[PDB]
């Protein structure tokens, strides 16, 4: 009868809405970069959970290359994580060429992405043990006291490239930083709050 | 050395050329416009489906014109009885990820895949009365975009490692695979007759290969960029597809040619899914904007421009019987248009 | 896939008794549950119906306002409470998992049952026939009547051959006419034209002999044909 | 090494399709157009069915 | 008592400058308010919960100048009623004022949810908003509007017109009276009342949300410029807000404070009545403004 | 307008000139 299927159909649609409800605060992360970078520094899949809420990140590596066909699927991710190694110069090139196939590639222009560098200690070792030549460290970066600006101008120059070539509009930002830890949760988090707040105003008209 | 073996690869493909140009004659559009076109049609949605919870990706109609198949990045299956709009089963996937999915011919087996590089079998008609995992394939090393069933116990699967293979459900192995695809492949449509089956990869190149024999027939360079969707033509000697490049083109496999194509100034985005009516005087096409346009199939003309999706679509299909189509778009909405 | 009843036995009239049936095998959530009583040299008649989640129940007009029915999921158990008995309440019990669906089986599997001894303006259907005298070698026939047309206005008919082995639990053959359910051979068909219908068999065989009984599903108070025997 | 067996299979696949078996477009043509004039009254798109006759409604 | 040495308040040349201004602000009224209606329609991508009650503000603005400013500048032109010695008059009389008074309650009100909404938003970070108009902003809209109409209910009866006989002249006036014991009730504390739900709840209410929205927003160098800049034209809507409907329940307050008259003759009356049509076109200019301000702080909405 | 007794000629005469509210 018409009527046991129809009650079928309300269960499911009542089980439906059920894991939906535990699906729209995931929160969930993509994670992708150069194979030297430090992906487990930090389809894979991680649980961690901070301040009543979960992660979900992705981790994508069974993908030949080119990353441009399957990225599609990821239209709907609250950030993308974007990892290089900043200690490495050879290949930091056609990394950041990598950056840009991400910035500017369609159906991915709504989607922030956070610069997560790492090897800052092995980047200082390696320095105390052509547009560089040229250039000074912007006064409204303040460095921490009791660190030596030898690396701080270098670090400082690689900020300012990132900027200039995400730059090159206000509906996605990047926000390029650096890092070499148990605070990396938190600041995630703090970086979510963030582009979900900025995005609530897309909506509002404010 | 090698440099001998280059010398002939131009030599056939100057050969190739100039035999098309000489079997090529003037164009069918002098002879298509004789008799009177179609024209703009009204058709509007029946079925205004709710339910589902993410975007739809991919989808398939079974044998009768009634049941659906629908697949989403929640990792739910949902079974839709179009008459009266409720869902028949709910099967949980256990990965999210899934770009793909088909009906059996005999109704009895679903098939889907995506990013977890596994083709996951299920059966609707069990004993235990829930759909339970009939069978994982294994052995792909890049995602598996497009799959459809050959028989009830023989499937065909496109994956993204710029090569096709077969598989039997019995046994569980690879049976032959078809790897003279130099670039990354989504789109495969099989011959009515079950002989046949073409395939477009992201290289602009749609190829026609055998069941058995298992090498590439002819091949077909004319398309621009990235191949979306391709189909069969209902009598099974022509076969169409779209591309990322905003146009659609038909071509013939008897001719070995390009025959005609359809475009327009008006539209940029490209064509996400193909299909033909049942006759094959229609062709309905998706696109990345919020309309759906369909082409006459023989003269090019805007039959429809029916739109009512937020977002674009992602496929397409046509009942066997051609009583009814039925679109689906990332707005988590599917459309029934009589 | 089995199920299996409890309970039963002897009862003073008058008194009260719960019935309940375990079943294993299968996923009893999304299985509707129905209760069909067979009263001894007589035909089955349908007492009470429970839906997936316990949304919905239904009783026959005999029992109803006088028994209840329960279902518990997490240990896959049904329960039927007796209140009151008498003479005629006496008969074999049966317990029939179902579920409806386009392109389903209802009344697909039948319980073996428990024993139980004491101390209108519906739907009816009945058969001329009761018991013919036929070999085993050749093709059978029967043929059944109803009062009222089961041809729903979706599409199809709601009739539903059971087949009785002496001593042995029911089973189904044809839930519909023109479409063969699992688990039995091809030589067995049905077709009707809404008044009247129709059953063949290609062959007989010596498994085959039992009692033949008709079913509807067109309105919810169901009602069993008289049951037709064949003998060899 | 790897580029000669792949050149040497590729130029026998093309070996194996340049001869092939082709016709006149134009016959091709007139054939596809005698096909779909064929089921000119069949196909329910170019003539929607009656709701009498229509099992959707 | 009985009459003053003077009469009349009204002067020549106020009642023709204001006019044309007042037809000025008409025109640019329509046009304004019925562009933000006529692009939420038509752009079809548009219907969400946030928008609706852009809409409802939006659409009930315009009633209210399409309603209150023309029949405010006919009665300062000439100072009669539209109809006269008609029973339809009598109608349009108990008419005009009950659907001005609703027209304010929806739009004091959606301003109130507006703020609630926003608030909730930024409280709420795991929740993004998306397509489609929540049940619970479908419901709230229909209640917004159904407890205002309630409301003004107590408005639109007992507002009949009532003759006068005095200085050898005959005319048709109208205003509201009391009939009976909840009607005086309710006339001895309309002006309380009206100040405390246009004023009192709606200000406090919506200000402790916009600064308990910011705080928590407060709570790293091109993001906290943009925050600075939304904040300040939140508030600032607030501010105007406050200001544009302040003569309006300031002239009635002080009928109850500085008013049984001492010969204060027309230099009290007047001075109230120009505030009083001052004000009106005060809080218009605030309904005016009201749509443009949401196209200059953002760019989404295209004329 | 919210004068008592309807008798002053003042109230009434600032209400038919005054806006209504």
């Amino acid at each position: 009868e018409d009527k046991a299927a129809a009650e079928r159909s309300k269960m499911i649609d009542k089980n439906l809405r059920e894991d939906g409800e535990k699906a729209r605060r995931t929160l969930r992360l993509l994670l992708l970069g150069a194979d030297n970078s430090g992906k487990s520094t930090i389809i894979f899949e991680t649980k961690f959970q901070v301040d009543k809420v979960n992660f979900h990140m992705f981790d994508v590596g069974g993908q030949r290359d080119e990353r441009r066909k399957w990225i599609q699927c990821f239209n709907d991710v609250t950030a993308i994580i974007f990892v290089v190694d900043s200690s490495d110069y050879n290949r930091l090139q056609e990394a950041l060429n990598d950056f840009k196939s991400i910035w500017n590639n369609r159906w991915l222009r709504t989607i922030s992405v956070i610069l997560f560098l790492n090897k800052q200690d092995l980047l200082a070792e390696k320095v105390l043990a052509p547009e560089f030549a040229r250039y000074t460290t912007p006064e409204d970066a303040t460095p921490e006291p009791g660190e030596d600006p030898r690396v701080t101008r270098a670090k400082y120059f690689i900020r300012k490239e990132f900027v200039d070539i995400s730059t090159a509009d206000g509906r996605h930002i990047c926000y390029p930083h650096f890092t070499c830890d148990t605070e990396n949760a938190r600041r995630i988090f703090n970086d979510c709050k963030d582009i979900i707040l900025q995005m609530n105003l897309r909506e509002y008209n404010l | 050395e090698l440099d001998q073996l280059r010398q002939e690869a131009e030599q056939l493909k100057n050969q190739i050329r100039d035999a098309r140009k000489a079997c090529a004659d003037a164009t069918l559009s002098q002879i298509t416009n004789n008799i009177d076109p179609v024209g703009r049609i009204q058709m509007r949605t029946r079925r205004t489906l709710r339910g589902h919870l993410a975007k739809i990706y991919a989808m398939h109609w079974g044998t009768d014109s009634r049941l659906l198949v629908s697949a989403s990045q929640d990792g739910k299956l949902i079974i839709w009885d179009s008459y009266t709009t409720n869902k028949v089963h709910a099967i949980p996937l256990r990965s999210s990820w899934v770009m793909t999915c088909a009906y059996a011919p005999s109704g009895n087996y679903v098939a889907c895949g995506g990013l977890d590089n596994i083709c996951s079998i299920y059966n609707l008609k069990t004993r235990e009365g829930n759909v339970r995992v009939s069978r994982e394939l294994a052995g792909h090393t890049g995602y598996l975009s497009c799959c459809r069933f050959l028989d009830d116990n023989q499937i065909v699967t496109s994956s993204g490692d710029t090569t096709c293979a077969l598989w039997d459900i019995e046994t569980g192995q690879q049976t032959t695979t078809f790897t003279g695809h130099t670039g990354d492949v989504m789109s495969l449509s099989l011959a009515p007759d079950t002989r046949l089956f073409v395939s477009g990869a992201c290289d602009a190149s749609a190829k026609l290969w055998d069941v058995r024999e298992g090498m590439c027939r002819q091949t077909f360079t004319g398309h621009e960029s990235d191949i979306n969707a391709i189909c069969f033509f209902p009598n099974g000697n022509a076969f169409a597809t779209g591309s990322d490049d905003a146009t659609c083109r038909l071509f013939d496999l008897r001719a070995d040619q390009e025959l005609m194509t359809y475009s327009h100034d008006n539209i940029i985005c490209g064509i996400t899914s193909v299909s033909f009516s049942k006759s094959g005087r229609l062709l309905l096409a998706g696109y990345d904007d919020f309309n759906c346009n369909v082409w006459d199939a023989l003269k090019a003309d805007r039959a429809g421009v029916l739109a009512g999706h937020d977002n674009r679509v992602s496929c397409l299909g046509v009942t066997d019987d051609g009583m009814a189509v039925a679109t689906g778009s990332w707005d988590s909405f599917l459309k029934i248009w009589n | 896939v089995q199920l299996v009843e409890s309970g039963g036995g002897l009862v003073q009239p008058g008194g009260s008794r719960k019935l309940s049936c375990s079943a294993s095998g299968f996923a009893f959530s999304s299985f509707g549950m129905h209760w069909v009583r067979q009263a001894p040299e007589k035909g089955l008649e349908w007492v009470a119906y429970i839906s997936s989640g316990s949304g919905t129940i239904y009783y026959a007009d005999t029992v109803k306002g006088r028994f209840t029915i329960s279902r518990d999921d997490p240990k896959n158990t049904l329960f039927l409470q007796m209140t009151s008995l008498r003479s005629e309440d006496t008969a074999m019990y049966y317990c029939v998992r179902s579920i409806y669906y386009y392109g389903s089986s209802p009344f697909d599997f039948w319980g073996q049952g428990t024993t139980l001894t004491v101390s209108s303006a519906d739907i009816v259907m009945t058969q001329a026939t009761s018991s013919v005298p036929v070999t085993p070698g050749e093709s059978v026939s029967i043929s059944c009547r109803s009062s009222k047309s089961l041809l729903h206005s979706n599409g199809n008919t709601y009739l539903y051959w059971f087949l009785q082995r002496p001593g042995q639990s029911p089973q189904l053959l044809i839930y519909r006419m023109s479409n063969l359910a699992s688990g039995v051979p091809d030589r067995f068909s049905g077709s009707g034209s809404g008044t009247a219908f129709t059953l063949t068999i290609s062959r007989l065989e010596a498994e085959d002999v039992g009692v033949y009984y008709c079913m509807q599903h067109l309105e919810y108070p169901l009602t069993f044909g008289a049951g037709t025997k064949l003998e060899l | 090494t790897a580029s000669i067996a792949q050149a040497r299979k590729l130029v026998e696949q093309l070996k194996m399709e340049a001869n092939i078996d082709r016709i006149k477009v134009s016959k091709a043509a007139a054939d596809l157009m005698a096909y779909c004039e064929a089921h000119a009254k069949e196909d329910p798109l170019l003539t929607p069915v009656p709701a009498s006759e229509n099992p959707f409604r | 008592h009985n009459y003053c040495p003077q009469q009349t308040k009204i002067t020549s040349a106020f009642k023709y400058i204001n006019t044309v201004i007042s037809c000025t602000i008409f025109i640019v009224g329509m046009v304004g308010n019925a562009t933000l209606l006529r692009i939420i329609y038509q752009n079809k991508c548009m219907r969400n919960g946030p928008n609706a009650l852009i809409a409802s503000l939006a659409l009930g603005d315009l009633i209210y100048v399409v309603i209150d400013l023309p029949i405010n500048v006919f009665k300062l032109l000439a100072g009669r009623w539209p109809f006269d010695h008609n029973d339809f008059g009598v109608f349009l009389c108990k008419l005009f004022p009950f659907l001005q008074k609703s027209s304010v309650g929806i739009t004091v009100l959606n301003l109130c949810a507006l703020s609630v909404d926003r608030y909730r938003a930024v409280a709420s970070w795991s929740r993004v908003q998306g397509i489609g108009i929540p049940l619970v902003t479908a419901i709230e809209i229909v209640s917004i509007w159904i407890l205002s109409f309630i409301l003004a209910i107590p408005e639109a009866i007992g507002f009949v017109m009532v003759p006068f006989e005095y200085r050898g002249e005959q005319h048709k006036t109208c205003m509201l009276n009391a009939t009976s014991k909840f009607m005086e009730f309710y006339q001895d504390v309309k002006d309380w009342w009206l100040f405390g739900f246009y004023f009192c709840m709606p200000l406090v209410c919506t200000a402790i949300f916009y600064t308990l929205m910011t705080c928590e927003m407060l709570n790293l160098s091109e993001h906290l410029k943009q925050r600075r800049e939304v904040a300040k034209t939140v508030f600032c809507l607030v501010v105007i807000f406050a200001l544009c409907w302040f003569p309006l329940h300031l002239s009635r307050i002080l009928k109850k404070t500085v008013y049984e008259m001492d010969k204060n003759r027309c230099e009290l009356l007047s001075f109230l009545l120009l505030m009083d049509y001052i004000g009106i076109n005060l809080a218009t200019m605030n309904s005016c403004i009201n749509p443009i301000a949401l196209y200059f702080v953002s760019k989404k909405f295209k004329n | 307008c919210s004068c008592s007794s309807l008798m002053d000629k003042e109230c009434v005469y600032f209400c038919h000139l005054d806006i209504i509210w």
